[PDB]
């Protein structure tokens, strides 16, 4: 332009606090990938592998009666340990580390001026260790199961309850294990491998025995292992109805009094909390078809967990299990909410008037074969979907 | 046996120039192409199947291709094209984009732009294997009038020439 | 603030909407007595939440406005001109008879006006006609411009505003006489139009209400051709040569059969009629307001953008169910295209039922002949009109540098040091400005040597009649041209001769 | 409208000749009784619209 | 069900221009933004949640960010910023630094500096995913006075456009 003020448009350069005047400004951006050249073929491939590390190159000048002292100070600054903040005249503030600094300084040819050729590299911080990001795509069911073990073994001792109630309590325990067994037998179905053939025999050998459930250790091991085997039998939706029935079975309360009722209620609470946890893990294993659907599933599970916490807090039964349930509830909240809102980023496209499935898919994505995807979320005849169409982000 | 020399391959319906008659509008006479119905001795109408290459050229010129991605966006239903392109295997699009020229002053530049677009779109005739040297002769500037004669170079159904540089079109059975 | 630290001191403007206040759109229409706004006086309208209280509930204006707000959220500032209802106006009354009784459960669905007034109720078995009418009247949205009442199975719809504007609801879209999956079996509907419209207001007072209060777009929510003629006279007198101009443009409609619509037109170059068929489902002023609002709100700083096409001319706030016949037949569509009429059609082909959205073809004005009866197409495109206004203002702001400048005619030899000029140098500078705006305000040109003329008053008036300082600038321009008229000449060639 | 001052006065009018009348032609012919022009009198014609009446 | 579409996400309170009214000081009238309390039919006041994007822009412009390291240093408590930035995961700073311009002669240069600073700060509106095309038009030199008109391009809560170069930002539910 004709009225372009340079020094009112270029930023005064400085590195790591020390300011200086720059004479040039470069950059080395890029995008690195592979290049496929299949033999005997008239075709070529490419694969984007990441970001090419940025590098800046400058040229500083020193033309002053004390340029020697300025250059010495600048050398002392550039050799400081660790990367620091750089003000590139045309890219603003970055974090770079000096990599080379040639200092040209002649006498019988040009005395008075000193030039420095500088070479910086984008140096981003790190996090010592293995820079291990979190895991907020998945539930960890170990802490809640340990807390359930604690709260179960605290209130269950069929050797410390009145003699006219031990048989009743133990029969209730065996009935719970029978429920878990029926759940597994209904969820496996057409599993022919001998592993079922054994697991069934193990369930029967545990149930037929008489002195197995008179010990809290054996009872808890049987319960946890039964739930784990029921988990490992199917994936996702298949384990919904089954688990929801279990939540209903253990939604009752005990009529015995004193310690006996506390033991039976410990049984029921263990079953209900383990079922809620494993139903959360089941919900997470399958993709949300609609934001309202994922949020409704989370509402169900959070309601169950809050009900259990209120039960475990009623007259200071155990404060500790209340706190544990509260923590697991906030964890299931973060995971289920992230699943409902962000697993596929569902958006509501607004079409003018209702349209076919193929046309809608092709206009949204540019790929009509994805029409099958628009049917699981939208209700409406295949030839008239809309005029508002839920789908994934692009 | 010896009868063989005649391909059992047939041709489907073909769109034709002035199939539905001209349409005067005081600016001139257009063509209004469509499908030609050929009658018989005793009722029994039938769609015509002649001029295959010109049929493809009309199918190409007179159908809008996909628009280019702008920051403004397009209405979900206005972005042109055909969903049937999601299933072809030749990795191409269907239609032309002569009606998507970014109009500008100095109509010579507009003429050059329309030439480039028409030639890029009609090259699909050669790419499909129906013609060999399609070419346009768009030449005028007027006020807005423009003449765009098109030549579709074809072959015959029997290779009568030996030692050619190229390679017989793959669909020389339409007679191009 | 004294408690601050630095010296750079921020002072936020009291209120937002700065971006607008340059695209004022005036909506004119009738109102009921519920409103608290003074009749026959323009008033600013800020937002949507206080129009029911100010312009009456369910009125024509409190329903057009609503569409002006739905169309574009921000970009313009709307001004209402509420008009009191006529003195001897008699409201139109349709009726709707429901005959039962029901035999199976189901739902009852109706589409009156537009999609925002639709109704959907539940009907069990054994419910009688009176109960169905009661539920329907209880479920009709109160903003529907028709007070609904029930009596023994007959629903009476009385227009809230008296006049002919009540005679534009005659395509009610029920769900009662078919086999949709949800249908009370044994119920039927019958439409009537018992009474009818009556006398309309004829204001003719624009000079007093808005005189130097220059607007950009005037939307008219009525169908009385005389009121449209008064509005046209106003905008025309605003495009005058005597007084300084406040360029504007008006949006009215005309509903009827083909002959009626072609008869309702004229050479009115200041209005953009919208031809609407006889069996239009939507109330006409709603879609008229949507079109006017989009036009006023999209072409604020882009005055060349043609409002037409499925993208730039889509009225998202109008939702129709499609119809077995396509309203205007194609012959009538071309007929209206020729006679300077705007035509709106459905965007997607969705099939019968199946809600859709209308869009605009040919964003053109109602101008087809010149002043001396010479067929023209200068002011046909509604964008050409906005371009003419913008070029007028741009040239007027450019020429301000000659105000008070010394001018040297009869010697054209500005001495060394004077800050004067002469007509030839001014002509050069003006002609450079003109061919500098080629592409934004003007077309290329045709012959710029005899298109731009700068004469002095001393050589236009007769001898000893001119005055010093006065000039005469004559410019002849053409707005930027778009598109072409290619003539394809396709021809195959079986022979080959390289 | 920022034109208030009174320095510049617009006259936007599409019907304005700039180059004088120019090149006067005279067309002599017979007419029917439907016309509204007085016979045997030279008149001026400005467009092809009013010629019919 | 079919009446689904309504993002169950809500909006918290928002700071608003002129919520606490103007403050005349004979040089002009500023805005004094705060929190707007909406009344009801029967008592029961409630904080408004309109105009989210402008509220974020105010929270950005009217909050001093951490100052840069100097040789003399700063008082332990004047170095700007917010301690809450130690817990966000996006690795960014909270606030603006237009009040920290190193004032100089030739107010054109201070204009350019204030432009750079305000644009750098308001780019965080696009970075967080609340706007798409923020831009300023700071144009004056006067004695010291300056206008700084700010535009915040927004979107709607339903994708009504197809074929964009960019992407629906991240938070188009605030309506931007």
């Amino acid at each position: 332009g004709p009225c372009y003020n340079p020094d009112a448009e270029y930023l005064p350069a400085s590195f790591k606090g020390f300011s200086f005047d720059a004479d040039s400004s470069d950059s080395d951006h890029g995008r690195n990938g592979a290049e496929a050249e299949f033999v005997f073929g008239e075709r070529t491939g490419y694969a984007d592998l990441g970001i090419k590390i940025k590098s800046y190159q400058l040229r500083a000048r020193f033309q002053t009666n004390d340029h020697i002292a300025q250059t010495n100070a600048f050398i002392a600054v550039l050799e400081s340990p660790g990367p620091g903040l750089l003000v590139h005249p045309t890219r603003g503030t970055v974090f770079a580390a000096c990599r080379s600094a040639r200092v040209t300084d002649s006498k019988v040819d040009a005395a008075g001026v000193t030039y420095v050729e500088l070479d910086f590299v984008e140096a981003n911080s790190v996090l010592s260790g293995f820079g291990l990001v979190g895991n907020l795509v998945a539930l960890a069911l170990a802490p809640i199961i340990t807390a359930t073990e604690g709260s179960f073994k605290r209130h269950f001792s069929p050797d410390n309850i009145r003699y006219y109630n031990t048989e009743a309590v133990v029969s209730t325990m065996a009935q719970a294990v029978t429920q878990v067994q029926n759940a597994y037998l209904a969820i496996s179905g057409n599993d022919t491998s001998q592993d079922k053939w054994t697991t069934v025999r193990d369930f029967r050998n545990v149930l037929i025995d008489e002195f197995t459930f008179y010990s809290p250790a054996n009872a808890w091991n049987v319960l946890r292992n039964g739930f784990a085997i029921l988990d490992a039998a199917a994936t996702g939706s298949d384990k919904f109805n089954v688990l929801r029935n279990l939540i209903n079975w253990s939604s009752t309360h005990s009529d015995l009094d004193g310690e006996s009722g506390d033991a039976e209620n410990a049984i029921f609470t263990a079953v209900r909390v383990l079922s809620a946890a494993y139903l959360a893990k089941a919900y997470t294993e399958t993709a949300a078809t609609t934001v309202n659907e994922g949020l409704t599933q989370y509402d169900l599970i959070a309601a169950v967990l809050e009900q259990e916490a209120q039960i475990a807090k009623d007259d200071c039964h155990d404060n500790e299990f209340f706190l544990q349930i509260r923590a697991f509830a906030v964890d299931v909240a973060r995971v289920m909410v992230n699943r409902a809102y962000n697993s596929p980023s569902l958006i509501v496209y607004a079409f003018p008037g209702t349209v076919h499935g193929l046309v809608a898919a092709w206009e949204i994505f540019g790929d009509a074969k994805r029409s099958r995807d628009l049917e699981a979320r939208n209700n409406g005849s295949p030839w008239a979907v809309g005029p508002k169409i839920i789908s994934e982000r692009v | 046996c010896t009868v063989d020399v005649a391909d059992r391959r047939k041709r489907f319906w073909t769109t034709q120039i002035a199939a539905c008659g001209t349409s005067s509008d005081d600016c001139g006479d257009c063509a209004r192409p469509g499908l030609q119905l050929m009658c018989n001795g005793q009722g029994q109408v039938t769609v015509s199947t002649d001029n295959y290459a010109v049929g493809l050229a009309l199918n190409i010129l007179l159908t809008d291709a996909s628009k280019a991605d702008t920051g403004c966006g397009w209405t979900p239903g206005n972005r042109g094209g055909f969903w049937g392109d999601s299933f072809r295997s030749d990795n191409l699009r269907s239609g032309s984009k002569i009606r998507q020229v970014p109009t500008r002053t100095s109509m010579r530049e507009t003429v050059s732009l329309i030439r480039a677009y028409a030639l890029d779109d009609l090259k699909k005739l050669v790419t499909y294997g129906v013609a060999k040297s399609v070419d346009v002769d768009l030449t005028y500037r007027g006020s807005n009038k423009i003449d765009m004669t098109v030549i579709i170079q074809g072959v015959d159904g029997n290779e009568s020439r030996v030692g050619l540089t190229g390679e017989r079109i793959s669909n020389a059975w339409v007679w191009s | 603030d004294a408690l601050s630290d630095g010296f750079v001191r921020l002072c936020i403007d009291p209120s937002l909407n700065f971006f607008g206040e340059g695209c004022k759109i005036l909506v004119e229409g009738q109102m009921t007595d519920d409103g608290s706004a003074t009749p026959d006086a323009v008033t600013c309208v800020t937002s949507e939440l206080d129009i029911i209280e100010r312009f009456g509930q369910g009125s024509v204006l409190t329903e057009s406005l609503r569409k002006v707000f739905c169309t574009c959220k921000s970009g313009v500032s709307v001004y209402a001109l509420p008009r009191e209802d006529a003195a001897a106006g008699v409201k139109a009354v349709y009726t709707l008879t429901i005959a039962g009784p029901a035999t199976t459960d189901g739902r009852v669905q109706l589409y009156m006006g537009e999609a925002e007034y639709a109704v959907d109720i539940g009907v069990d078995a054994g419910d009688t006609a009176t109960d169905i009418a009661a539920a329907i009247v209880a479920a009709i949205s109160p903003d529907f411009p028709y007070a609904a009442t029930a009596a023994a199975g007959v629903i009476t719809l009385t227009a809230r505003n008296a006049g002919t504007i009540g005679n534009h609801l005659s395509v009610i879209y029920t769900n009662l006489g078919s086999c949709t999956s949800v249908t009370p079996e044994g119920v039927t509907v019958t439409f009537a139009q018992t009474t009818a419209g009556s006398v309309n207001p004829t204001p003719n007072d624009y000079a007093t209400v808005v005189n130097e209060c220059c607007f950009a777009v005037y939307v008219l929510s009525s169908d009385d051709t005389d009121w449209q003629e008064n509005l046209r006279d106003w905008i025309r007198s605003a495009w005058d040569c005597s007084k300084p101009q406040c360029f504007g443009h008006g949006y009215v409609f005309n509903k009827g059969t083909l002959g009626q619509v072609l008869a309702d037109g004229d050479n009115s170059a200041e209005l953009s009629r919208l031809a609407l068929p006889t069996t239009y489902p939507v109330l006409p002023y709603l879609t008229n307001a949507a079109y006017g609002a989009l036009s006023a709100c999209s072409t604020c700083n882009n005055p060349e953008l043609n409002i037409q096409g499925q993208t730039f001319g889509l009225l998202s706030c109008i939702n129709m169910p499609e119809s077995c016949t396509p309203g205007w037949t194609f012959g009538e569509v071309t007929q209206l295209q020729a006679n300077g009429f705007v035509v709106s059609g459905p965007s997607t082909t969705s099939g019968q039922g199946n809600y859709t959205s209308p869009y605009i073809y040919n964003d053109v004005t109602n101008y087809l002949r010149d002043e001396k009866n010479r067929p023209n197409a200068t002011f046909r495109d509604a964008s050409s009109r906005r371009l003419a206004a913008a070029t007028g203002v741009a040239l007027a702001e450019f020429l301000q540098q000659f105000n008070g400048l010394a001018v040297f005619t009869k010697n054209t030899n500005i001495r060394t040091g004077i800050i004067g000029t002469n007509p030839r140098l001014m002509l050069g500078k003006i002609r450079k400005w003109a061919q500098d705006n080629v592409g934004t305000l003007f077309s290329e040109f045709d012959n710029i040597n005899e298109d731009i003329q700068l004469l002095t008053d001393f050589e236009v008036q007769p001898k000893c009649v001119g005055q010093p300082g006065i000039f005469h600038l004559n410019m002849r321009y053409r707005p930027p041209v778009r598109g072409a008229r290619i003539n394809v000449n396709m021809a195959p060639a079986l022979f080959d001769n390289c």
